[PDB]
């Protein structure tokens, strides 16, 4: 099945850590993962632009 | 006139079409919408205006 | 790419006309002619 | 090699959609979109030679053999 | 389901909770023309198959 890309996301970096700037016409799922020992993992069903 | 590549065709599934939708504005607040569509109207097939 | 003023010209019937919506392409992958353009929705939108 | 679309490799060494091996069109630089599948050979703007061989209508009765069996120029076909 | 030939005009309904779904991690509306191809699963369309 075919299935959109969401626009690249932009990305904006600081001190030990970044800011995602995410723009997406409908509901996209957002995740994250760190990869430590903790994995704080997080997703987001992300709309429109956000960061 | 042409023929374009609309996402979506009678059946699910892309296709090539006379009536390709090219774009749509919705900005008039009467709800009303404009399309701009790869097929002509209102002109003969030697290209005569005729509605 | 997606502030106000994502686009900004001198008037609305200049040519001089600039942006920054951050359009990228990517690889025409599908076998039909296509050209899949991707970009911030309009700042214009997100201000409006 | 393991690739994104989970669909065969042909000759042309990159993965392709194994349902264009139907579609009516040859997309790998082999000969491949015609080996594996039943296939209609004259879509509705197509003409049938009596053998079943399978030329664009409009090749029929047009001036010049097409088919193997010069049915794309048979008089009484016409 | 129903039949429509104005005398036999019956018909059928079932409670049945049908809303869209999208296969990947963004919401659709319809398959993009472009895109990335991942795996799914579709109820394949030749009545000869055997589920
Ligand atoms: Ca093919
Ligand atoms: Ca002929």
């Amino acid at each position: 099945c075919p299935v959109p890309l969401a626009h690249t996301p932009t990305v904006t970096k600081w001190f030990k850590g970044i800011t995602l700037h995410l723009t997406a016409t409908r509901p996209t799922l957002l995740t994250t993962r760190k990869l430590g020992l903790r994995a704080d993992a997080t997703a987001e069903w992300i709309t429109g632009t956000t960061s | 006139p042409y023929l374009g590549f609309c996402p979506y065709c009678r059946h699910s599934a892309p296709c090539f079409s006379p009536i390709k939708i090219e774009n749509v504005w919705d900005e008039s607040d009467d709800g009303s919408i404009r399309i701009q569509v790869s097929a002509q109207f209102g002109y003969n097939q030697a290209g005569t205006a005729d509605v | 790419p997606g502030a106000f003023g994502d686009i900004q010209a001198s008037s609305l019937d200049a040519t001089d006309i600039v942006a920054r919506t951050d359009i990228r392409l990517l690889k025409p992958s599908v076998k039909n002619i296509h050209v899949p353009y991707t970009q911030a929705v309009s700042g214009y939108e997100m201000w409006k | 090699a393991k690739c994104e679309p989970s669909q065969f490799q042909c000759t042309n060494g990159r993965c392709i959609t194994l349902l264009w091996k139907c579609d009516g069109d040859e997309d790998c630089v082999d000969g491949s979109d015609e080996k594996n599948c039943v296939k209609k050979t004259c879509a509705e703007s197509d003409f049938v030679c009596n053998n079943g061989q399978c030329v664009p209508s409009r090749w029929k009765c047009d001036g010049d053999p097409d088919c193997e069996d010069g049915s794309d120029e048979s008089p009484e076909q016409c | 389901v129903s039949i429509t030939s104005g005398a036999s005009e019956n018909s059928c309904t079932v409670e049945k909770k049908i809303r869209r779904k999208f296969v990947g991690r963004e919401e659709y509306l319809f398959p993009p023309v472009q895109g990335k191809l991942v795996k799914c699963h579709v109820y394949d369309r030749l009545k000869e198959t055997s589920a």
